[PDB]
């Protein structure tokens, strides 16, 4: 006559960490056309208000 | 002007990425075992041999 007994305890602890980055640049001609007058638009507001307008 | 214009001429998309992962897993396992055996034996026997000689 043979008897027995068993017992187990498995305990796992884990940690993860993921750092994903990216950078996508799209070149379109439509952006160059809109680029043209960004700087010039600054001084249209200066000229309209601050300066004289008759020769 | 310059060479960069060609990038806009034919739509070019530069894409990058970087994934940096880390993972630590810790597992602890414990086990116990207990056995018990109990046996019994018993054997019995009988023999008879009769020898008769003439000379």
């Amino acid at each position: 006559l043979r008897n027995g007994e068993s017992d187990t305890k498995r305990n796992t602890q884990s940690q993860n960490e993921m750092n994903r980055t990216g950078l996508t640049k799209q070149y379109l001609i439509d952006n160059l056309q809109k680029l043209y007058s960004m700087r010039d638009t600054i001084f249209k507001t200066y000229d309209k208000e601050c300066f004289l307008h008759i020769w | 002007y310059g060479s960069d214009m060609y990038k806009y001429i034919e739509q070019v998309t530069d894409t990058q990425s970087q994934d940096l992962g880390k993972a630590i897993e810790n597992a602890i396992e414990q086990g116990q075992t207990k056995d018990r055996q109990q046996d019994k034996g018993h054997e019995e026997y009988k023999d008879y041999e009769d020898t008769i000689t003439k000379s």
